């Protein structure tokens, strides 16, 4: 019973829409630099909008 | 330029670290065991020969912490009751449906709601069907929650342990057991329970004081059930030499116990030692038999500088397991403790 | 004129080698390891005390070489405060670091509970308090006195000069040479006792090494502390009692019996923090 | 038999996955400025937890954090001003999980006892109480995520994820498939899909909603230790024991990304990304965090400063720090 539903689930895993490398990594750059100035840890915020600060 | 928020937050922080510095002191007091063993060895045997503590169960700093739990689950089973006998009065109803109206609140129940239901025991057929209701997911212990619960209501309702175990969720994996003895507090953990990857937990203890390997010695003629093959004997040998050659227990001692003692000396008294050991023929007795098992199951140990093993014999001896338990505890402590003073 | 030279001598080698050493173990145990355990509390604190100690050697040897003292009344009062205070609290950490370690080995059920940081801040903070309490009499009992010409500051004392002189010799020969020598003795043998009753340390050639290693230890620390106390406390028990005529023999062997306890002080961080194997896996990283 | 068969059928996903596979990663990425030298300092240390720190999860607020360590303490801490709001003491010590409501009013925990215990924050009393203990996994609870004030979807030993509904306390949905300790999962930002690592050294996205298996990556070795997916949603990365981290990606179904050097040699523990999804930064056991460029494949930082191995790790929802927790009983929050 485990052999079957085995090949039940290979199958419907099988018959999936693909799409090609090319659009998915244009679409994680596409991401990375539509977010480049929302991120403090890439671009180094200034200090005085750094709500992590010695006292 | 802080205002009052600021100091609350640190005094809050305060007092957290108080009872954290306290709970630590506490707990470094403590001796930490680790309870091993191969199928049928006899570690269920030889916790219940300690026999001082088996259990928990602190006064308030976790009776308090399961008060919500007490009403939720109650709250939950008398809502599962009522949706499990449907898919004599109305007044029962309309009980019902005030119950329903205020059952997204929780921690206040120990009163009005109380009284609702109190009132709502009039109907008798309810829990006829209570009980034929055996097919749907419920707990069984719903009555057992709620005929305890009504019998007093208080503001502060705090329990004994009978409630909180009563609602207290059995633990399949992990099992501790706190027993004292002599002025020394001990702590065992039965990992038997645990059957998923020993690798990817065998790290959480990493400071155990000792290991309470546990071996059946009437297995050296006792074959292996899942093979048919291979001997029990050396199942416990491959298990044994895992846990001694094991990078998180590296410098650990190992109180290791060799169970059944009349067992297999009352089966030795037929079959010899060599089916076991086909290397071996000095004797077919007690004594020099148990000696070899015992130096044989020794010289696993790899380092034997750093690394010392404790073996005893059980099965009805008596309160000198412990005494051994805690003979090579306190060798330990003395090691630790010399380790600590610079002089080791 | 060359004995001075001599007693100056050894007065600057026996004070550069203390102070960088108490120095040293200060630093390490500051930045490296912390005072996160007893031993290093103590440790650092007689560190503490005998580099206070020794920073008095300077003032004694100036004293010395001029045979008169310039500095005033309040620095010598400062001075030899800090030394009798000092040398006192050295001792005291002595003979609590053993008794510390005769509790670790032969009582180690209450050593799971009494051996704690928290606990040896207070022990520690009770020898200086006691330290104090033995060395405030020298703050109002010091003075600097006129004689033949020349100026020295040393202690008066009230009209029976002998019997608060003799009580002051008293409570310096049994409570910091007499009562550390025993309680040292007796903590360290039961200690060695406990250790050769022991499995982990016996049964072997590599635990046998190592029994005889810590015994070694013990041994040279119990050696160190008596043959460098011994010389200084008889020679003053027997100038007091018989006249020994001034001469150079004395000056140099009442100067060299004196040096020998600063020896002790400068001999501490070795034979306590060096030899630790805590301290060795801390100069292993290196 | 049938075994032929589930073979061919391998195979045949195996060749769409190659066919569908037209240029590399490292190839589309080839143009662009590298981020250079990043150096995070220590801003904070929050010290007091007394045992080995296993697990962490930030706030949505950006502010409160709650960790775990095997003292059995579960603390939330004010990383602003290094302060402890909480300090719940745990039934059972042995925790290898902890998570944090979205709405801030609930937090949960688990490990070797098998459960999954619910605590609400903001009673009324003004401590911390349980709400619900979550039973039914067979294996130790090794992450858990919280879809919503309601719903929790957990991780055990017995190679099965589950979701579980927290005012009824049974399991809604059971997750399983993997042939092997799924030891973390992640939840996606939609909150739809979530994705869990096991150690048959694969990665299956599941759905919530119909509890089904969509895709399964098998690009690792050892087996899988940590799992998150990028902030949008249509990527994961997977750290593993073999001292290797892989990018794979929902719509392709394939990998994309190994970020991996030759003097690296021990397992990662745990990883997550940045805001942008630009920077992936893992946690090590060889006692300090990598930064790495998930564009790039190279490494940007490092965050040294632990003393013992850095077992979890995770990036606000801001972006404006990460804190990493370590065995020496220590967190950390860099910036
Ligand atoms: C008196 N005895 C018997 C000691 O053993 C003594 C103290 C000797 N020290 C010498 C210099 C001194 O005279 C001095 C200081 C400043 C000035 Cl401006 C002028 C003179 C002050 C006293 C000791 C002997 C040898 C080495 C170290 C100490 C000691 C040991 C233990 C505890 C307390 C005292
Ligand atoms: C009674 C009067 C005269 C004594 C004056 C000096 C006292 C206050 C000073 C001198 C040296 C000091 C100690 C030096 C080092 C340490 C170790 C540290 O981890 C805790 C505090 C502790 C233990 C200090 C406590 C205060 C102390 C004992
Ligand atoms: C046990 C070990 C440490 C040996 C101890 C040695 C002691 C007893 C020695 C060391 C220095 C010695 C003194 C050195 C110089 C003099 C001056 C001389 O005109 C009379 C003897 C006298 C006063 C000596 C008496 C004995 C003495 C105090
Ligand atoms: N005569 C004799 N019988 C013993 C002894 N110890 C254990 N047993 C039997 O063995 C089972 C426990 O094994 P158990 O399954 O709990 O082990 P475990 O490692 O999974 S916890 C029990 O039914 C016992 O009658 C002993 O000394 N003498």
């Amino acid at each position: 019973a485990q052999a079957r539903k085995l090949v039940e689930q290979l199958k419907m895993e099988a018959n999936i829409d693909r799409i090609k490398v090319s659009k998915a990594a244009a679409d994680l750059m596409a991401y990375c630099e539509a977010h480049a100035k929302e991120d403090p840890l890439l671009t180094p915020v200034p200090a005085s909008e750094n709500p992590f600060r010695e006292k | 330029t802080l205002s009052a928020e600021d100091k609350a937050a640190v005094e809050r922080s305060k007092m957290i670290d108080r009872n954290l510095r306290e709970d630590g002191e506490k707990a470094a007091r403590e001796v930490k065991l680790l309870l091993l063993g191969a199928g049928e060895s006899g570690k269920s045997t030889i916790v219940k020969q300690m026999k001082i503590i088996h259990e928990a169960g602190y006064s308030e700093e976790e009776c308090k912490q399961y008060k919500a739990v007490v009403y939720s689950n109650t709250i939950q089973s008398i809502i599962a009751i009522i949706r499990a006998m449907g898919r004599s009065a109305r007044a029962d109803d309309a009980r019902q449906l005030f119950v329903l109206a205020g059952a997204a609140e929780e921690g206040f129940m120990t009163a009005e709601l109380a009284g609702v239901i109190k009132r709502l025991w009039k109907d008798s057929g309810v829990q006829a069907c209570f009980n034929r209701s055996r097919e749907y997911q419920l707990n069984d212990s719903a009555a057992y929650y709620l005929n305890d619960l009504d019998r007093i209501a208080q503001p502060n309702y705090i329990p004994t342990q009978q409630d909180v175990l009563r609602t207290r969720v059995k633990t399949t994996g992990i099992v501790e057991t706190h027993f004292t003895f002599k002025d020394l507090h001990f702590k065992m953990f039965d990992v038997g329970g645990q059957r998923s990857e020993r690798k990817k937990w065998i790290h959480c203890f990493e400071g155990v004081t000792a290991i309470i390997f546990c071996v059946a010695l009437s297995d050296y003629d006792l074959v292996l059930a899942e093979d048919e093959e291979m001997n029990r004997m050396h199942e416990s040998m491959k298990l044994f030499d895992s846990i001694c050659n094991n990078k998180w227990f590296t410098d650990t001692s190992i109180i290791l116990f060799l169970n059944k003692k009349d067992l297999f000396e009352e089966k030795i008294k037929k079959s010899p030692l060599t089916i076991c050991y086909p290397e071996y023929a000095g004797s077919n007795t007690y004594e020099e038999a148990a000696a070899y098992i015992q130096c044989q199951f020794e010289d696993l140990n790899k380092r034997k500088d750093t690394k010392e093993i404790y073996t005893h014999f059980t099965c009805a001896t008596d309160t000198k397991n412990v005494q051994f338990v805690f003979d090579a505890v306190t060798d330990v402590i003395i090691k630790n403790n010399l380790k600590d003073c610079g002089l080791f | 004129m060359i004995t001075a030279i001599t007693i100056m001598a050894l007065y600057s080698i026996v004070c550069v080698v203390g102070l960088f050493g108490n120095f040293l173990v200060m630093y390490v145990i500051v930045r490296y390891t912390k005072m996160k355990t007893a031993t290093n509390i103590y440790i650092f604190n007689l560190a503490l005390a005998d580099a206070l100690a020794t920073s008095t050697l300077p003032f004694q040897s100036v004293n010395y070489l001029m045979g008169t003292w310039p500095f005033g009344t309040i620095l010598c009062k400062i001075v030899i405060s800090i030394d009798y205070y000092n040398m006192f609290t050295s001792i005291f950490t002595l003979c609590t670091m053993s008794v510390d370690r005769y509790i670790a080995v032969c009582h180690p059920v209450k050593a799971l509970d009494f051996r704690t940081p928290r606990n040896a801040k207070i022990i520690n903070v009770c020898n200086w308090i006691l330290s104090s309490a033995i060395g405030l009499p020298v703050m109002f009992m010091a003075t600097t006195k006129y004689r033949q010409g020349s100026i020295d500051c040393t202690l008066t004392f009230s009209h029976p000069t002998w019997y608060w002189e003799n009580l002051l010799k008293i409570c310096v020969f049994i409570f910091a040479f007499i009562m550390p020598v025993l309680i040292i003795t007796v903590c360290y043998g039961l200690m060695i006792l406990r250790l050769k009753s022991v499995r982990m340390l016996s049964g072997s050639k590599e635990k046998d090494r190592n029994l005889r290693r810590i015994t070694r230890m013990v041994l040279v620390v119990v050696a160190v502390f008596i043959v460098c106390w011994t010389p200084i406390h008889i020679y003053v028990i027997i100038k007091a009692l018989v006249t020994i005529p001034e001469t150079t023999f004395q000056t140099v062997s009442w100067h060299f019996c004196i040096a020998l306890g600063y020896t002790n002080s400068c001999l501490n961080p070795v034979l306590y923090a060096f030899l630790d194997e805590n301290f060795k896996r801390c100069f292993r990283e290196f | 038999q049938l075994r032929q068969e589930a073979e061919q059928l391998k195979n045949q996903i195996r060749d769409a996955r190659k066919a569908c596979a037209d240029a590399t990663l490292s190839q589309i990425t080839n143009n662009i400025d590298p981020v250079g030298r990043i150096q995070m300092r220590t801003r904070r240390t929050l010290r007091g937890h007394l045992a080995k720190i296993y697990a962490m999860h930030w706030g949505t607020d950006s502010r409160l954090l709650v960790s775990a360590s095997q003292d059995g303490k579960l603390i939330i801490w004010d990383s602003y001003t290094t302060n402890k709001v909480h300090a719940i003491p745990l039934r059972s010590s042995w925790v290898m999980t902890c998570a944090y409501a979205p709405s801030g009013n609930y937090v949960a925990c688990g490990g070797l006892d098998n459960i999954c215990s619910i605590y609400n924050l903001k009673t009324r009393e003004g401590n911390v109480r349980v709400s619900r203990e979550l039973a039914g996994h067979t294996g130790y609870l090794s992450c858990c995520r919280f879809l919503d004030d309601n719903q929790i979807v957990t991780s055990s030993g017995d190679t099965t994820c589950a979701l579980w509904d927290i005012e009824t306390g049974q399991q809604t949905t059971t997750f399983t498939g993997h042939t092997g300790d799924v030891m973390s999962l992640s939840l996606a930002p939609d909150t739809r899909l979530f994705v869990s690592g096991a150690c048959d050294a694969s990665a299956k996205l599941w759905d919530v909603r119909e509890g089904m298996c969509r895709q399964t990556f098998t690009g690792h070795e050892s087996d899988i230790n940590a799992i998150c997916f990028f902030p949008n949603g249509n990527a994961f990365a997977t750290g593993s024991d073999d001292a290797t981290c892989r990018l794979f990606d929902l719509r392709a179904d394939q990998e994309l990304m190994t970020y991996s050097h030759d003097n690296i040699i021990c397992g990662i523990t745990s990883v997550s990304f940045s805001k942008s999804g630009r920077l992936l930064l893992a946690g090590y056991d060889d006692f300090n965090c990598n930064v790495w460029d998930a564009l790039k494949a190279d490494r940007a930082g490092v965050l040294a400063g632990h003393d013992n191995r850095v077992s979890c790790l995770g990036v606000t929802d801001d972006g404006m720090a990460v804190a990493t927790g370590s065995w020496d009983s220590f967190l950390k929050i860099w910036n």
